[PDB]
């Protein structure tokens, strides 16, 4: 939330696009169906899978939890190692659920900041050639087929060929 | 003619944990914890255990005479036992440094049982009546199988001369003990010397004991205690007996033969005829989570022990 | 700092609102006065409350520090009792110190945050009929009464309607 | 006519701390911290502690002549004791496994003395002479109130033959004592007997004493020596003593009636009539904060100890 | 990578540049040189050296490991002290691995919203008289003398005198 | 006519580490572990270690003949010894509390020995035959340096009556011990005395001993054994010795006139005429780093110890 594109900037995710993560519904006259960015969900996958796989691979080091037995005489030294034993676990189940929150915001940011990002990459590419909208979808000044769809998903959008389009069009 | 951004979004219910805000429902989500177990015990490593019917450490290593069923013990990976085994030390007494005993057993997992001391080296003592109530048998008197309880023999009880060298190449656990009586009459009327001593001599231990004649309560049924030593004997290092009376000799003896890593667990559970990587008192963990909240002693290959009910890394986007 | 609105941004808050947390200087011919966003001030209420609730709750499982007496003989078992009392309070005193500081890295960020967020929730429905400004103030081109005030606060401003009027002022 | 956005701002002075930026002043900030106590002994849940005026454990036990204020004391929800009690074992000698009894003591809250051996027991030795001026009362020689120094009578030391059954439904706590005599004239002057002994059985007990008759050097005038032994009888479990000479015997026990949660605390606080739900040696936390930096050592309701002089949460936005 | 701005909008930084991290490549007829900008870059460098001195200072306290001895028949108490020994330093090395791992992300994302900062600082001052472009850099609409350019270095960009400018120029 | 914004780029290769993508390029980086030394024992702050070449702090106190060169030694600011010294108690025994004792000889940076006890103050027993083979001297059977063996003398063994004042202003360390020996009559030829006890009387400390005559294995060619004791006699406070024979009396003590901080380390490294503020078993630190991963055990002023293989805080932005 603290990026602000998934939870309230746009109203909610797609229920019909079932591949990657991050998508485009690409809407034109020959068909108004769903896309997804492999690249942008690639990279999220693999830092996501990275975050995951740190977090196990920092926690195999911890408490062994040896047990000991102690007679009656030696109860101070039991209760040395029983403290011990539910102090070392205290710090570790503290660590391991705090871990997993502050995870939980840096995942659920990273997966706001994406798709902030892919709506900004969108944006920029585009300029004034297509008017922005309350939601995270862009209304072209100029129609265009599905070459001009996957050019902005591939990143090589062209401006200037458009841009007197637009131009013209706006009044 | 327009294009649009948004991300997936499935109908899945699955929630993660976030310290700002409860219960958030998200798209795809990793569980870290495991919370589900066997519930019965299990091999380690195609290995099967040493499961303890209702008896000790101290009653196994003494010859229990109910526990007889571990005479002869197979390789093992870990020991069970019940949190209170009835069997004992059926006859009163005490072992010394019993918890030491425990804690260098935890890293045995095979002992070659050998006969240091044959009942044949007994000429001028008595082998055959040191039998108590307090350790019965089929109904009837017996006592531990592992060391023998010498009584006067002929209204006699010469001094005792006993040495062994440790020829073998792994050490050797030697189990001693010294018997408490009651009063004047009976420690005369059992061993014919009033005052005795046990002096037990190796390379590291110089030791000297004196039973306490007193006047105890009855525990099983008699009021006398007998207390048991243990020592670690090494490769070509002699151990020496010298005694007057009140003397449990060693009968046989253990190798240490394989010298790994194991534990002593406490539970009830049976057996189940099975095969896992990591154990649990509780159960055995079939999984390869990151962590989990069965039972803090763990054996085996064994995820991180946490106290909490719910563990899950959020791994997709929220969900709505 | 990370949103760069609170603290750069925007000169300061303003003193003369008491009201929330997050609010509007709405400036009209008909009155000049403050106001106050109630639905984006209590979700941040919430989450700081949320925040600062979940910590205590996470940190009433530590060390109790237990006290043992030992003779002359046992130092080294009196020590080895007096270092684990230090280690757990070292660590848990480590751990509640930089949970603080993190956290109020989040708490600054989060507000930072937030002002960025109702920065943005005002400039994307006003689009082009207002004037964005160097400060978080927005020029309307369009004069409206305190109903079109109440509308942005309210978050359904009417654009269509005011559009045209926008577009008649410019030239 | 133009909308604007900003934040709250305030004039308050509430400085938080950001490990990129020292000293933040915010609009509203929560102290996490607690810095204050009331500076005085307060009482725990409504009950009355128990303050040791200038008296130790052990000598609030034995009986100490001047420690006679706690001869009957009301249930209590936790000890407190100075650093270093003046009156502690007034005559030379030590306590057994005393710091094993202090951590046993920890989680009594009553005890309920009682006349387990009541001095007409002892017709054949003498009760009267066994005092010191090590341990004196109102300046005239006096010993232990809750143990009896034994002491030859007409010219003569009897072996002691004593049991006594556990029929009460509570453990009972007996302490009994060996004397460390200095040479062999005094030995025979006061016990008759040259060669003694001190033996005690229980069910889990097996002890025999020998005192140490050596040269030592002058505790509070006194060159002898006595050793305090103490033992947990439980119910239907009998205690037995045999002692040819050196007995300091039993004459009081304790019945552990009430066994809660407590602590043994160390300060030189006064009490103060009060009424707290966590204490402090250095005083009681009146808050309900998540932190404090008042002291490690808390008993009852308590906040967590860091070792912080501030802890400060922010709430609010930065004042500016 | 949150924020966006080092690592995928801007494609690298520049290597001629070596004053200061952040800078402005300042290009006019005059002459096409680097700059930097002081007092966003010793902020930035002040935060960098608060962050490791106050890392360093809440880590003088930890467990300081004292070896003890202890004899054969001591192996439990040995035993006791060993897991001791190692639960400490597994926790302290722990803490030392994952602060260095989330605090790597805070300069980063402290680095990429910087540069996003200078971004939106330059932009909202510029407004309209300059034509945003896809990458960081801004095409001026109407040329100006370094004057400008150290005007918007400065903060104090005169809008009302280059306003007229551009609005005549654009067509 | 264009502005533009970019950040810093250099050429270098520094990597950092980053949960979510490892092996990140930056321009600038700090390093913040330590993973050189200089290799060798180093002076810590000006003053020059106590090394024992290949001999034990036992027998360095006791006066091994071979550790001959810590005869006289100055002011130390640790101990260094081998893992497994050679020279370590030539005779074989034990020293009872050895470990507490090496706690205690941790805070000490000084030691002062004086002749407490003058080898003139026996002229009823033998100073000269108490020499061994299992401790030789340029191959002649010798002794322990800082104690005595007493023999009969004129086949007699007077009763020994010694006490000794603590005059100093600091506290002494007296070390004294007790021989085990073989056979009734090597105790009879060597003591002249078939039951012997030695009973060390000071205010603390109370202790009788009785010598065990057993049989035991040869240990440094040697059935016999010597049991070791030490105590810590405060200022104003006298020691009492008496014995009837298997004394090993003191005749060297050692005052406590520095007492600050030190540890004990275990490393087979050699001296390097240096100059260290913290010292390490492997080497030393020459560096003011956050933190190191050369050994856990340093002492003097040192960075914390991880267990990470690398360590660096980024600095500088992504090098791209
Ligand atoms: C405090 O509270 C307790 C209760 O909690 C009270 O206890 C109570 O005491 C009263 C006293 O009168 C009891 O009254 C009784 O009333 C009932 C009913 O009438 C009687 O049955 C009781 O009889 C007992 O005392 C009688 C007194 O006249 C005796 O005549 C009677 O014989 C009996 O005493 C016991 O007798 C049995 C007979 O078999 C003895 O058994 C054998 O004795 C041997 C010698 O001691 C051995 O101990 C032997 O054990 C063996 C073995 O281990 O198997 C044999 C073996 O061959 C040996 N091995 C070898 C190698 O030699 C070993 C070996 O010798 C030993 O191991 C060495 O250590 O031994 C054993 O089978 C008993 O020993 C004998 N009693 C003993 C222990 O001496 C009695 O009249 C109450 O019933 C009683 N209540 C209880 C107990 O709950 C106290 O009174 C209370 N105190 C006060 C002040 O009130
Ligand atoms: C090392 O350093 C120290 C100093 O740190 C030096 O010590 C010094 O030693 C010299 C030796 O000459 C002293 O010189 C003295 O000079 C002054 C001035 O002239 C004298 O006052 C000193 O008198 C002492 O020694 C005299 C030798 O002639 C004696 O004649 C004289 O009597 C005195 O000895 C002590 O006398 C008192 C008299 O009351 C004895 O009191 C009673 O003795 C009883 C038997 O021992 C009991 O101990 C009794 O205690 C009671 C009790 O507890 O209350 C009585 C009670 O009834 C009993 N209870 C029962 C149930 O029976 C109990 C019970 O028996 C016991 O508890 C059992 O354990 O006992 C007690 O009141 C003293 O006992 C007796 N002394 C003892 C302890 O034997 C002397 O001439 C210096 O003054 C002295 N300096 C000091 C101490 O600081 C060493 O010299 C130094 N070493 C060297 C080599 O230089
Ligand atoms: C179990 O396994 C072990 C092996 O691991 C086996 O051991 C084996 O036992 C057999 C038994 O026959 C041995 O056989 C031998 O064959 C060889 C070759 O023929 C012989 O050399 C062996 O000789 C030994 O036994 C002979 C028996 O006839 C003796 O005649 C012969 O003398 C020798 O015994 C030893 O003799 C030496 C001579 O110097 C003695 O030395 C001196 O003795 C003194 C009295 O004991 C002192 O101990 C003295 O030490 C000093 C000192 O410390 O320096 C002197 C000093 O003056 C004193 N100081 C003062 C102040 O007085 C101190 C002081 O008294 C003490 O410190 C007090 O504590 O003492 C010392 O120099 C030896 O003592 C004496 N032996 C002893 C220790 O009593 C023998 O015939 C095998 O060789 C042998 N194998 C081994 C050992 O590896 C067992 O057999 C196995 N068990 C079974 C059932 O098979
Ligand atoms: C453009 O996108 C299409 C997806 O249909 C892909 O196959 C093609 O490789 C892309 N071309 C470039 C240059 O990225
Ligand atoms: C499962 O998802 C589909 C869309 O993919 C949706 O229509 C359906 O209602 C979902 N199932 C449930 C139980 O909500
Ligand atoms: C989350 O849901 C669980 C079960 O659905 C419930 O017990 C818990 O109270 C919820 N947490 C909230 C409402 O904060
Ligand atoms: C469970 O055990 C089986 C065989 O015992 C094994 O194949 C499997 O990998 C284990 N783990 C899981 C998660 O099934
Ligand atoms: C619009 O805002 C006013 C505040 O004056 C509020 O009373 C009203 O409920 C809001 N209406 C809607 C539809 O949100
Ligand atoms: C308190 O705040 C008011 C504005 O709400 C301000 O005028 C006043 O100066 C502040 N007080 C102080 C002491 O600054
Ligand atoms: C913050 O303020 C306190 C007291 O006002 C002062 O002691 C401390 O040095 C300040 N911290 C800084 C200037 O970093
Ligand atoms: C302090 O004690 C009083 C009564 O003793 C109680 O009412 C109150 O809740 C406690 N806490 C505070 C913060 O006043
Ligand atoms: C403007 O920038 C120049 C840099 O050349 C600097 O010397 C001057 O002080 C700045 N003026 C202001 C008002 O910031
Ligand atoms: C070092 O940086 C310069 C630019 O500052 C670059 O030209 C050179 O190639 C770099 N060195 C290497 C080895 O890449
Ligand atoms: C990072 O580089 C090191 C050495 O250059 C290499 O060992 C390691 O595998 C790399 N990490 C990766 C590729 O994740
Ligand atoms: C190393 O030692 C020298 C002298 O021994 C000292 O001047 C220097 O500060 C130390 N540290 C470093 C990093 O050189």
């Amino acid at each position: 939330g603290l990026f602000g594109a998934i939870a309230g900037f746009i109203e909610g995710g797609w229920q019909g696009m079932v591949d990657g993560w991050y998508g485009y519904h690409h809407s034109n006259e020959q068909g108004s169906g769903y896309a997804a960015d492999k690249e942008s969900t690639q990279k999220a996958i693999d830092g996501v899978t990275n975050k995951v796989n740190s977090i196990i691979d920092k926690m195999n080091t911890q408490f062994e939890a040896v047990g000991r037995e102690f007679n009656n005489l030696e109860r101070r030294i039991e209760n040395l190692n029983k403290k011990m034993e539910d102090g070392f676990l205290d710090v570790w189940t503290y660590n391991a659920e705090l871990l997993v929150l502050m995870e939980n915001e840096r995942t659920l940011d990273f997966h706001d900041s994406n798709v902030k990002n892919l709506y900004d990459k969108v944006r920029l590419q585009l300029r004034d050639n297509a008017k922005e909208l309350g939601n995270g979808c862009f209304e072209f000044y100029h129609k265009c087929d599905n070459e001009c769809m996957e050019s902005v998903r591939n990143g090589t959008y062209d401006y200037p060929q458009y841009s007197g389009e637009a131009r013209l069009k706006r009044e | 003619d327009q294009i649009c951004i948004g991300y997936h979004a499935n109908n899945s219910t699955e929630q993660v944990d976030t310290i700002m805000e409860k219960n958030v429902t998200v798209t795809h989500a990793q569980d870290i914890l495991e919370k589900t177990h066997n519930g019965k015990l299990c091999d380690l490593n195609g290995v099967k255990p040493l499961i303890l019917k209702d008896c000790s450490v101290a009653g196994w290593l003494l010859g229990n005479p109910m526990c007889d069923e571990f005479i002869r013990v197979p390789e093992w990976s870990y020991i069970v036992e019940r949190a209170n085994p009835s069997n004992d030390l059926c006859y009163p007494g005490s072992l010394n440094d019993y918890e030491e005993l425990k804690h260098l057993l935890s890293r045995i997992n095979h002992f070659e049982k050998i006969l240091i001391i044959p009942k044949s080296s007994w000429p001028n003592h008595e082998t055959s009546l040191g039998v108590s109530a307090a350790c019965p048998y089929q109904g009837a008197p017996s006592f531990f199988r592992n060391v023998v309880w010498l009584i006067k023999k002929n209204d006699a009880y010469p001094t005792i001369k006993i040495s062994y060298n440790n020829t073998n190449q792994e050490d050797l656990l030697i189990l001693w003990g010294i018997h408490h009586s009651n009063n004047a009459e009976e420690q005369t009327n059992l061993y014919k010397n009033p005052t005795t001593y046990i002096s037990v001599g190796t390379s590291t231990l110089n030791q000297r004991l004196v039973p306490k004649i007193a006047t105890r309560s009855q525990v099983n049924g008699q009021r006398g205690r007998m207390d048991f030593f243990w020592t670690i004997l090494k490769p070509d290092d002699a151990i020496h007996f010298e005694s007057n009376g009140n003397f449990i000799a060693p009968e046989y003896a253990y190798k240490i033969v394989k010298k790994g890593d194991s534990t002593i667990m406490k539970s009830g559970v049976e057996y189940g005829h099975c095969n896992t990587k990591c154990q649990t008192p509780v159960g055995a963990i079939n999984s390869s989570m990151p962590f989990h909240n069965i039972h803090p002693l763990t054996i085996g290959e064994c995820p991180k022990y946490v106290k909490s009910n719910k563990l899950v890394l959020a791994t997709g986007l929220r969900n709505s």
